[PDB]
Order: structure tokens, then C-alpha cells, then sequence
């Protein structure tokens, strides 16, 4: 099914580009960041024209109008002021640091473990059965294009645990024995494709008087000539 | 409507949005429509469709220029603040402009030989400026709370959401 | 069967900073405009904590767009999940021993009031009803897509498949394997149900909040240097302009306990962020799936997991 | 919270005033210029007038809501306010109702009974 999954594929990556081309706006947790730096450096330039207690914002007006005397008593109250406000936006971004290292820190796990392999953990690298990923470079971070394998079009059967042939019970190598409602099958688990039960898939393991649920069934044999 | 929207203060500021507490006109207030005795509680607005007559029962006097005060100096909108400042600008539609300040220095007036009183109360309003100076919009807080929520996060386009703008309490009703 | 508990989410506080420092009095709410900024900074940062723990509980318990339904008949080859499943006999979607966990957990104005939380404990509990239906009658195949039915005993056997054990082994031995689940389950019913407490890391959350917000309130008593500690009192006994210099203390007390409250509950909320992502991840790789990390799921060869609610937390059990 | 009558000698008690909280719930300005008004824990019956009393009056666990009509139905969130209430904008008018947590199902369990997919999908 190779040309299916190649246009599946292509099909896939067209719509990526027509939900980035229209005005769908997606990154907003790179815009967030953006947005409280750019907050919290207006805070902090809107803090220079208070007068916490002092007769005025301004260094000159006070240096121009009082003698060194009683100016520093005046010049005091807005150096405590400012020492406040710098010390409150150094810890908030000290804050915030720490959040953006364990995002950083996240980015490279994900960018070894789906970029660089294939992984097993779920719902790591995308939601589904994970294949491959891409990176794509972003202003102040990093974007995954996780492709993954989604089954579909499912269908009902009737099963069984086991077989019993000649008083032996038999068990799949790997699958599940599945009956369309008159013949019985062995097929793969995420992928409907029936086989003819033989001597080749299956591995006998005692009698069939202690599994709960065992069918009667015909093994096949496949040297039958000789 | 939208009337009685002045310069507050001398500094030239551009491209900005600054809040002023001062005292103006309402919006959508009543006004009375003359076509007599007016009081003066703080500031009047006024508006004509010759000149004007204050005091208490000194004397303030504008005719037409020469006025009588002592002191002497040799669809139209007209700002009475009293510190007397007199606003004028001419060109009640829907329409909003400012009104430019034109000279600087009572419990009635009058006027000489149809017009409109408004009355100025304590507000708080935010003003946005334009590229050559101008104010071409305002914003006032305590009309309803969509313009509240504008005052709050100081800009005149507010994103889907909720937003805590004030707190209420119940006022003590009489002394004891 | 071994239990884990961690911690999801905190209490959301909001703080009136104006009423706070001094309410009913205007005469310091215009002393506190000559310093800029600071109380919708003080705002700004508890909203972000009220909203970043709505979306902790989110992001840990609504991993399902449906909503699952056990079957009426369960017959699942001899297990027993009674304990476990909802009991319609109680008014709520909650379990027994859901019912023991939320009564272990027993401790639960100027200004400081508390927010309900967005997801209720109904909601949260249809969520991890969902949870174990999925689970019990689909096995990890509803987390990668559709649902699809399948026994409970051929479900179980080959998660014996990905341990390195075949499974002619769980069909000669169900009936032990069920018996020792079933006494699992019960034992944890008994430890449980007994005067052991175990919920330690969820007490510990409640009482280190209740501690800040009681040393917030002490701080109301203190004078500062001033004259007294009750404002009406000083704007009785002084003329203004000798009652400034005694408000602007009381005022800078008060602003810098805020300050302290506000920057303790930053660094606070900063680990429940990492006990929420972690819990998240734990859901996702235990319950959705199994796991080949050693003594991430549990303590031995992982088989499956099981998610149980909890107040202001989570409680997985590891098989 | 309790003092004595310096006259009557009488035991009587202070409690504080109302002392809630006002959120505003909006659209965007492109959309609407209607709004909705969430009083924090007051109960409705001690609360601008026509965002004091009138139609459109509803009570939650959070507060009392005033200027948007409760229905019946239940949608994706879309505005939140607390303990399961969300609000929405849909002639055109403000609702609020109880968030649904997602669709309904319920999977056909048996004792031998199995579902296998016969295609895929590459996402
Ligand atoms: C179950 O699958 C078997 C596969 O062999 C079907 O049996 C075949 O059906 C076709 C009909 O198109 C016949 O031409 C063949 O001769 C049948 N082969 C055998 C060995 O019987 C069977 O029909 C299927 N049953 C159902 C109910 O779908
Ligand atoms: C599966 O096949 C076996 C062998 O044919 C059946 O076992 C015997 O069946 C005969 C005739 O039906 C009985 O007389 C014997 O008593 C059975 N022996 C035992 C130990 O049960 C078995 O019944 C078949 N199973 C099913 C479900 O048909
Ligand atoms: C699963 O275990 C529960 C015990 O928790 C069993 O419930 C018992 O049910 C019988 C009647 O069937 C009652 O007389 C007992 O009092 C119940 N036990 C308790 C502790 O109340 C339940 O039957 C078990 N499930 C199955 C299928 O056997
Ligand atoms: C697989 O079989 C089940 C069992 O019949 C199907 O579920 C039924 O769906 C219909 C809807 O048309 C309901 O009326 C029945 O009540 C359902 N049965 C049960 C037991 O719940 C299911 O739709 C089938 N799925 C596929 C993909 O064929
Ligand atoms: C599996 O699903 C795909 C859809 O992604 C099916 O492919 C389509 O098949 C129809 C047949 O009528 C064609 O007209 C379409 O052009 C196919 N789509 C693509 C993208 O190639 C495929 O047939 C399905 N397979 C089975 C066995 O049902
Ligand atoms: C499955 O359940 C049915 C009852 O609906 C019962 O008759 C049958 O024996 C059960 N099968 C097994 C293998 O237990
Ligand atoms: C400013 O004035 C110039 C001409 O004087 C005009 O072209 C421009 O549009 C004006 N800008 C605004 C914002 O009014
Ligand atoms: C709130 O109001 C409802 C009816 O309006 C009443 O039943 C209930 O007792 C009230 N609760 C309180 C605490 O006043
Ligand atoms: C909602 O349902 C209640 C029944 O509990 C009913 O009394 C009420 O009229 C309904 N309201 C609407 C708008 O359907």
C-alpha cells in the first residue's frame, strides 16, 4: 500500500499548509512569552514617574530647588522606590527562567527521542502509534510535525482463546483467532488479514480441559504429502 | 451625546492613551434646551444654535469684544470652568471634536440677546491621542461596564473572556 | 497492588489589595496612589495561578472525548472491579473507595476570599469512570483511536505477552491470578479503611496554605512603629497631616507582607506545575498504555494501572 | 464582632456590609457590545439598576449572574465562570449553561466478542 500511504501523506502536509496559510493563529504560546516580557518591561519603565512620598518624580527639579541639606531626605524615598521595583522584576524573571529551562529541557528530550528514534512511550511524540517526526524552527522555540499511524474501519468477530485438535490445546505465536461465523482464522492484531491455522503459527501447550473458553478446530498439517 | 471633550492640561503628548481624573460633562446626559435663571453648581457647558452674563447677584461680563470684569481685554461650543478657563470650538449632531483652549483667568448666569446648560461632574475619562496631537476619542469609566472593562485594561478593543473590574459594598446608610 | 498518591492542584485565593492594606478609607487609598502600579501587579500574579490551576486538573484528568459506559453484564473471567466501579445507590458518580479517600482528607474578610474550581467533583469522577470503563473494556486500544472490544482474560494474557511470559500461563493459572487480585484489592480496601494515613502528601499542600494565609491575617496586629494598628483609631486621634507619617508605615508593612505572600505562593504553584505534568504523564503511559520503564509504573513488571480521584490530587493503582 | 450597649446593657453583634466582587463577561467588540455581570457570592437578593434587578437573573454556586439567559442545554465550554457554568454568545443573545464533558458511548463488551480494523489513516 505504498502509493496510498505516500498520498496520505502528501495530503496530510497540504493541509498543514492550508491551516498555517489561512489566519488560523496557532502560536500563542510562543506569542505569550512575548507578550509578559514586553508587559513586564512597560511596568517597569511606567515605575519611573511616581514619587513614592517625595514632592516630585524628577532627579533635576529637586536637585535645582533644595539645598544638599534637606534634598537628600527628598532624594532617599525615590532611591527605596526604584531598589523595590528592580528587585520584584529581577525575581519574576528569575520566575520565569525556570519555566522556559523545563520547556527547554522538554524540547531536547522530544527532539532525541521522536526526532532522532522511534518511541514507545505514549502520547509522547503525537497521539496515535508514533512513525517519524520533523523539526521546524520557530522565532524563540521549536516545531514537531509528529506523523503517526491511526487504524480505522474497524469490524466484528467472534474468538477464542485456544484450540483443541487431538486432546492438545494450541495458542498463536503472535495474533488472535478470529470466525467469520463458519471457518476460523489466525490474522495479525492491528491489521485484518486472515491465514489458515497450521502447525507453523501455532505452539501446543498441554490438554484442552483446564483453558476457560476453548473451541473445537482442525490444525492443519503442512507436510501432507509426505 | 458625546460633548464636552477638552485639552486637560498644556503638555503635548502623541500616540498615547492617558487617564484624567477632572471634572467633565457625562456622557448621555440631559441637557435643557432653551429656545432666564441658571444656576451654577460647579461648571457649565454651553452650546448656541451674542455673548454672556455671570456672578451672584462680582459682575462677569463677556458682549460683542470688550469685557467688564477689574479687568479688560479687547454652532459655537463653549466650556464655563470655574479657576474660570473659557474652551471654545466651532465648525447637537452625533459628531465628537475637541475643543481647543482659547484664554484663561458665581451661582448663576445669564446670557444677552436658543442654547443649552450642561453641568460638570467629577469623572474619570481616557483620552487617545492621534499623530498630529489631537484627541480624536474618549472613554468614559463609569457608564456602563463595557466601557469600565476598557478602562481597565486601557485600550478601546477588549478580547473574548471575563475580566474582574471593581468590587461593590453597600454604603452605611445613617449615623449613629 | 501499590498505591501512589500526587498531588493536581491547589486552593485558588484572590486578595482585594486595596481593602487589604486599608479598607473603608480614602484617605489612604489616595496615599496608595503614590506608588505606581503594585497592586494589579499583585492581581495579575494570582490570576495567573487561579487559571494555571484550572488548567492543571484539565490537562491531568480530560485525556477522553467520549464519555464510557461499563456493560450491564460483568462477567470479566472471574475479576472483580466492584470496588472500584460507581455505585448508583449514592447520589453522586463516586465509589467506596473514592468514599474513603475524600474522608481521610479532613482539614478543607479583608479581602481574602476563595474561588471554586471550573470542574467539579461529579465531573471529575465521570472523567475517571470513563477512564476505567475505557480501560476494562478495550484495553490501551482507546487511547490510539476507537474503542475496540475485546475479553478481559485475552486482554490480560498478552499483557503477560510483553512482560518476557507466554501466555499458556495465565490460561493454566486464571483462576489463582484472579483470587490474588481479588485479595489485593481487598487489602487495599483494609489499609484504607483503617486508621492509616496515607494521604500525608495531600495534607501537606492544605496545611502549607492555610499557614500563609493565617500568618497574612497575624500580620493585621502589628503597629510597624506607628502609633497603633487600627486605622479609624489614628484617623480619630490625629489631625491629617500629622496622621500621614503614621499611615505611610502601616502602609509599607502591609505592602511588604503582600509582597512576601505573593512571592511565596509564585515559587509554591511552581511545584505543582511539575507534580501535575508528572501526573499526566503517569496517566498517559500507565493507564493508556504499559510500560517498559523500570519502577515508573509501580514496583516489579508492569501489567496495568487503574486511576482513582482524590481531593486536590490523584491516585494511581499500580498492578 | 461583639460589644455592649453602654445604656441598656444589651449584648448585640457587628457583622461587616455586603462586599462582594464584579466580573464582566463579554464578546469581543467585533462580534457584540452586550455584556453580563457576575456578582461574587451574593445570593441575588441583595444587589446601576438594570444590572441590579429585572429579567435574566440566575443563580451558581460562584455568585449571581445578571443579563444572560439560563437554558437547559448543555455545549462545549466556551466562556468559563465556575463550578461547571460556562457562558457563550449565540436574535443574537447571551447563554449560559451546564459544560458537557463529551459524547456519549457505551462499547459492546461481551465474553468473545472482538473488534479488528481493517484500514488506516496516516495523520
Ligand atoms: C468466511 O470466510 C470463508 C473463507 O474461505 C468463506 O468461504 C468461502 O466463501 C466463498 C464465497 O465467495 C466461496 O466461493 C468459497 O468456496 C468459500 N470457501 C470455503 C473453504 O468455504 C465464507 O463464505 C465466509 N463466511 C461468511 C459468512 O462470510
Ligand atoms: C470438542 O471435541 C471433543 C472431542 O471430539 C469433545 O469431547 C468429547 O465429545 C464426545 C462426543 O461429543 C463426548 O461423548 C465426550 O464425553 C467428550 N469428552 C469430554 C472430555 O468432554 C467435546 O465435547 C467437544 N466440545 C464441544 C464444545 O463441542
Ligand atoms: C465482588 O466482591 C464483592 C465484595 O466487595 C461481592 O459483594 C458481595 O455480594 C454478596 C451477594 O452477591 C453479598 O451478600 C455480600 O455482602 C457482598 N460483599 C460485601 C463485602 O458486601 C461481589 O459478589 C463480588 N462479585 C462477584 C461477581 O462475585
Ligand atoms: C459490533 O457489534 C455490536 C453488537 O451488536 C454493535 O453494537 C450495536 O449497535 C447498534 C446500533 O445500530 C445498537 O442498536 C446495539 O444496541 C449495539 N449492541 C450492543 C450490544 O451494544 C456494533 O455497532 C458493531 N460494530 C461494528 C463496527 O460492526
Ligand atoms: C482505506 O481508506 C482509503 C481512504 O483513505 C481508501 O482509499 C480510497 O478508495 C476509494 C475507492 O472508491 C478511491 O476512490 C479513493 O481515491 C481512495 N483514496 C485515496 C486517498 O487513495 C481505501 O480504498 C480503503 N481501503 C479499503 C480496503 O477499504
Ligand atoms: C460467555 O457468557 C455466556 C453468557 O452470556 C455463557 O453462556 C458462556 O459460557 C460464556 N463463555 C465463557 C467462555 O465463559
Ligand atoms: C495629521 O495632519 C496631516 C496634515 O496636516 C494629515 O494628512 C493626517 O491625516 C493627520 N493625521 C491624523 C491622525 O489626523
Ligand atoms: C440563597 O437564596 C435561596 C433562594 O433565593 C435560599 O433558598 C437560600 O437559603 C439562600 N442562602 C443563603 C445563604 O442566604
Ligand atoms: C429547564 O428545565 C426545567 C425542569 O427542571 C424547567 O422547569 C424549565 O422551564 C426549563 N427551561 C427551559 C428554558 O427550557
Amino acid at each position: 500500500n505504498q502509493k496510498l500511504i505516500a498520498n496520505q501523506f502528501n495530503s496530510a502536509i497540504g493541509k498543514i499548509q492550508d491551516s498555517l496559510s489561512s489566519t488560523a493563529s496557532a502560536l500563542g504560546k510562543l506569542q505569550d512569552v512575548v507578550n509578559q516580557n514586553a508587559q513586564a518591561l512597560n511596568t517597569l519603565v511606567k515605575q519611573l514617574s511616581s514619587n513614592f512620598g517625595a514632592i516630585s518624580s524628577v532627579l533635576n527639579d529637586i536637585l535645582s530647588r533644595l539645598d544638599p541639606p534637606e534634598a537628600e531626605v527628598q532624594i532617599d524615598r525615590l532611591i527605596t522606590g526604584r531598589l523595590q521595583s528592580l528587585q520584584t522584576y529581577v525575581t519574576q524573571q528569575l520566575i520565569r527562567a525556570a519555566e522556559i529551562r523545563a520547556s527547554a529541557n522538554l524540547a531536547a528530550t522530544k527532539m532525541s527521542e521522536c526526532v532522532l528514534g522511534q518511541s514507545k512511550r505514549v502520547d509522547f511524540c503525537g497521539k496515535g502509534y508514533h512513525l517519524m517526526s520533523f523539526p521546524q524552527s520557530a522565532p524563540h522555540g521549536v516545531v514537531f510535525l509528529h506523523v503517526t499511524y491511526v487504524p480505522a474501519q474497524e469490524k466484528n468477530f467472534t474468538t477464542a482463546p485456544a484450540i483443541c485438535h487431538d486432546g492438545k490445546a494450541h495458542f498463536p505465536r503472535e495474533g488472535v483467532f478470529v470466525s467469520n461465523g463458519t471457518h476460523w482464522f489466525v490474522t495479525q492484531r492491528n491489521f485484518y488479514e486472515p491465514q489458515i491455522i497450521t502447525t507453523d503459527n501455532t505452539f501446543v501447550s498441554g490438554n484442552c480441559d483446564v483453558v476457560i473458553g476453548i473451541v473445537n478446530n482442525t490444525v492443519y498439517d503442512p507436510l501432507q504429502p509426505e | 451625546f458625546t460633548r464636552g471633550v477638552y485639552y486637560p492640561d498644556k503638555v503635548f503628548r502623541s500616540s498615547v492613551l492617558h487617564s484624567t481624573q477632572d471634572l467633565f460633562l457625562p456622557f448621555f446626559s440631559n441637557v435643557t434646551w432653551f429656545h432666564p435663571v441658571l444656576p451654577f453648581n460647579d461648571g457649565v457647558y454651553f452650546a448656541s444654535t451674542r455673548g454672556w452674563i455671570f456672578g451672584t447677584t462680582q459682575s462677569l461680563l463677556i458682549v460683542n469684544v470688550v469685557i467688564k470684569v477689574t479687568f479688560e481685554y479687547v454652532l459655537r461650543e463653549f466650556v464655563f470652568k470655574n479657576y474660570f478657563k473659557i474652551y471654545s470650538k466651532h465648525t447637537l449632531p452625533q459628531g465628537f471634536s475637541a475643543l481647543e483652549p482659547l484664554v484663561d483667568l458665581i451661582t448663576r448666569f445669564q446670557t444677552l440677546l436658543a442654547y443649552y446648560v450642561g453641568y460638570l461632574q467629577p469623572r474619570t475619562f481616557l483620552l487617545k491621542y492621534n499623530e498630529n496631537g489631537t484627541i480624536t476619542d474618549a472613554v468614559d469609566c463609569a457608564l456602563d461596564p463595557l466601557s469600565e472593562t476598557k478602562c481597565t485594561l486601557k485600550s478601546f478593543t477588549v478580547e473574548k473572556g471575563i475580566y474582574q473590574t471593581s468590587n461593590f459594598r453597600v454604603q452605611p446608610t445613617e449615623s449613629i | 497492588v501499590t498505591t501512589e498518591i500526587l498531588p493536581v492542584s491547589m486552593t485558588k485565593t484572590s486578595v482585594d489589595c486595596t481593602m487589604y492594606i486599608c479598607g473603608d478609607s480614602t484617605e489612604c487609598s489616595n496615599l496608595l496612589l503614590q506608588y505606581g502600579s503594585f497592586c494589579t501587579q499583585l492581581n495579575r500574579a494570582l490570576t495567573g495561578i487561579a487559571v494555571e490551576q484550572d488548567k492543571n486538573t484539565q490537562e491531568v484528568f480530560a485525556q477522553v472525548k467520549q464519555i464510557y459506559k461499563t456493560p450491564p453484564i460483568k462477567d470479566f473471567g472471574g475479576f472483580n472491579f466492584s470496588q472500584i466501579l460507581p455505585d448508583p445507590s449514592k447520589p453522586s458518580k463516586r465509589s467506596f473507595i473514592e468514599d474513603l479517600l475524600f474522608n481521610k482528607v479532613t482539614l478543607i474578610f479583608n479581602g481574602l476570599t476563595v474561588l471554586p474550581p471550573l470542574l467539579t467533583d461529579e465531573m471529575i469522577a465521570q472523567y475517571t469512570s470513563a477512564l476505567l470503563a475505557g480501560t476494562i473494556t478495550s484495553g490501551w486500544t482507546f487511547g490510539a483511536g476507537a474503542a475496540l472490544q475485546i475479553p478481559f482474560a485475552m486482554q490480560m494474557a498478552y499483557r503477560f505477552n510483553g512482560i518476557g511470559v507466554t501466555q499458556n500461563v495465565l490460561y493454566e493459572n486464571q483462576k489463582l491470578i484472579a483470587n490474588q487480585f481479588n485479595s489485593a484489592i481487598g487489602k487495599i480496601q483494609d489499609s484504607l479503611s483503617s486508621t492509616a494515613s496515607a494521604l500525608g502528601k495531600l495534607q501537606d499542600v492544605v496545611n502549607q496554605n492555610a499557614q500563609a494565609l493565617n500568618t497574612l491575617v497575624k500580620q493585621l496586629s502589628s503597629n510597624f512603629g506607628a502609633i497603633s494598628s487600627v486605622l479609624n483609631d489614628i484617623l480619630s486621634r490625629l489631625d491629617p497631616p500629622e496622621a500621614e507619617v503614621q499611615i505611610d508605615r502601616l502602609i509599607t508593612g502591609r505592602l511588604q507582607s503582600l509582597q512576601t505572600y505573593v512571592t511565596q505562593q509564585l515559587i509554591r504553584a511552581a511545584e505543582i506545575r511539575a507534580s501535575a505534568n508528572l501526573a499526566a504523564t503517569k496517566m498517559s503511559e500507565c493507564v493508556l498504555g504499559q510500560s517498559k520503564r523500570v519502577d515508573f509504573c509501580g514496583k516489579g513488571y508492569h501489567l496495568m494501572s487503574f486511576p482513582q480521584s482524590a481531593p486536590h490530587g490523584v491516585v494511581f493503582l499500580h498492578v | 464582632d461583639a460589644v455592649r450597649d453602654p445604656q441598656t446593657l444589651e449584648i448585640l453583634d457587628i457583622t461587616p456590609c455586603s462586599f462582594g466582587g464584579v466580573s464582566v463577561i463579554t464578546p469581543g467588540t467585533n462580534t457584540s457590545n452586550q455584556v453580563a455581570v457576575l456578582y461574587q457570592d451574593v445570593n441575588c437578593t441583595e444587589v446601576w439598576r438594570v444590572y441590579s434587578t429585572g429579567s435574566n437573573v440566575f443563580q451558581t454556586r460562584a455568585g449571581c449572574l445578571i443579563g444572560a439567559e439560563h437554558v437547559n442545554n448543555s455545549y462545549e465550554c466556551d466562556i468559563p465562570i465556575g463550578a461547571g457554568i460556562c457562558a457563550s454568545y449565540q436574535s443574537q443573545s447571551i447563554i449560559a449553561y451546564t459544560m458537557s464533558l463529551g459524547a456519549e458511548n457505551s462499547v459492546a463488551y461481551s465474553n468473545n466478542s472482538i473488534a479488528i480494523p481493517t484500514n488506516f489513516t496516516i495523520s
